[PDB]
């Protein structure tokens, strides 16, 4: 079947450059155009080209043609798009896509989502939330950049930006048999750091 | 760049109910190079109608396209919970293609209060100096909600990050969380904390609060 794969997440400082990949399986690489779009939150779909594997031609949206290159490696049937000259309005979810019959979108990568900004990568401070059905939760504060995963041993709230640094909580709903007696842990993932936390839902007092 | 204005720009419906929205385009295009997609949160788009009128992949066969020149639309013929989504148009008959800036559409249901939960800080937390009170507003419709945050009695306005969940897929509810951040100094000072909401299902607010005398 075919497939999208994006490469992950990446933080950069203004003025930098950075190139995101988009490895294609499933089908005959050279024979579909992929195209490269751009989605700031809330908003819609802004095209910034496309790249034609077969003869290496890209064709770019004028408003691109200077800060986007659009290649492609035919061995690895890896597409890949670098921008350049980064400002925080490049900051955005970035798909590609492949061209389909009358030039329909088909089958879409998953996104890549680049952050612009100068703040420092922060690994997350993670806290308990302690008080028949019982609710518990997590706080998650004074991490940079996004995303954050909370797993428990649900309600996850997306995160909120203030100073730069994200507060994001998570909140779980056990019966009162259950906690305190039990362990129950909220495990954070920040992978922009590389780091984890295993927060053990304590009692007060 | 041919501009693409999708109406409405939001709205709700109830299941079984027929919906229709429509993409306007300021040139002519042809039926051949329109088409549609569907967007979940968090999630990227998917190819839902191409060349007009014709169905995706696995889009159930309650959608459907209709169009040409510089009117299209896409009709749902009865509603489901799965089907709350941004639908996006797009033209490919001129380069640069362009896109809507989509109709989102939402699933109305049954008003339902929400569960209040409050929390305090953690004394990790207070170790490092700050302190931060939660509460969570959970399960909720319609989304329209205030919450208010009080110390002593007395509102608090300053220090407070809201964040509201997309729709359930399941429930079609919302939740929301309301993190108020105090120092410690601050914190310490003061006996009492109540989150209180306010929501059309009750003419009571629901409140919930914690001492530090506990
Ligand atoms: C497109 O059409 C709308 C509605 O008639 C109009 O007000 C708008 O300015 C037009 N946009 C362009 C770029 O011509």
């Amino acid at each position: 079947e075919v497939k999208l794969e994006e490469s992950g997440p990446e933080l950069v400082k203004p003025g930098a450059s950075m190139k995101m990949s988009c490895k294609a399986s499933g089908y005959t690489f050279t024979s579909y155009i992929i195209h490269w779009l751009k989605q700031k939150p809330g908003q819609g779909l802004e095209w910034i080209g496309y790249i034609n594997p077969y003869n290496d031609g890209s064709k770019y949206n004028e408003k691109f043609k200077g800060k986007a290159t659009l290649t492609s490696d035919k061995s690895s049937s890896t597409a890949y798009m670098e921008l350049s000259s980064l400002a925080s309005e490049d900051s955005a979810v970035y798909y590609c896509t492949r061209n389909y019959g009358s030039d329909s979108l088909d089958y879409w990568g998953q996104g890549t989502t680049l952050t612009v900004s100068s703040a420092k990568t922060t690994p997350p401070s993670v806290y308990p939330l302690a008080p028949s059905m019982v609710t518990l939760g997590c706080l998650v504060k004074g991490y940079f950049p996004e995303p954050v995963t909370v797993t428990w041993n649900v309600h996850t709230f997306p995160a909120v930006l203030q100073s730069d640094l994200y507060t994001l909580s998570s909140s779980v709903t056990v019966p009162s048999s259950t906690w305190p007696s039990e362990t129950v842990t909220c495990n954070v993932a920040h992978p922009a750091s590389s780091t984890k936390v295993d927060k053990k839902i304590v009692p007060r007092d | 760049d041919i501009v693409l204005t999708q109406t409405p720009a939001i709205m709700s419906a109830s299941l079984g109910e027929r919906v229709t929205m429509t993409c306007t385009a300021n040139s002519s295009v042809s039926s051949n190079y329109f088409h549609w997609y569907q967007q979940k949160p968090g999630s990227s788009p998917k190819l839902w109608i191409y060349s007009t009128s014709n169905l995706a992949s696995g889009v159930p066969t309650r959608f459907s396209g209709s169009g040409s020149g510089t009117s299209y639309s896409l009709t749902l013929s009865s509603m489901e919970a799965e089907d709350a989504a941004t639908y996006y148009c797009h033209q490919y008959h001129r380069s640069p293609p362009t896109f809507g800036s989509g109709t989102k559409l939402k699933m109305k249901r049954a008003d339902a209060a929400p569960t209040v939960s409050i929390f305090p800080p953690s004394s990790e937390q207070l170790t490092s100096g700050g302190a931060s009170v939660v509460c969570f507003l959970n399960n909720f419709y319609p989304k329209d909600i205030n919450v208010k945050w009080k110390i002593d009695g007395s509102e608090r306005q300053n220090g407070v990050l809201n964040s509201w969940t997309d729709q359930d897929s399941k429930d079609s509810t919302y939740s929301m969380s309301s993190t108020l951040t105090l120092t410690k100094d601050e914190y310490e000072r003061h006996n009492s904390y109540t989150c209180e909401a306010t929501h059309k299902t009750s003419t009571s607010p629901i409140v919930k609060s914690f001492n530090r005398n506990e």
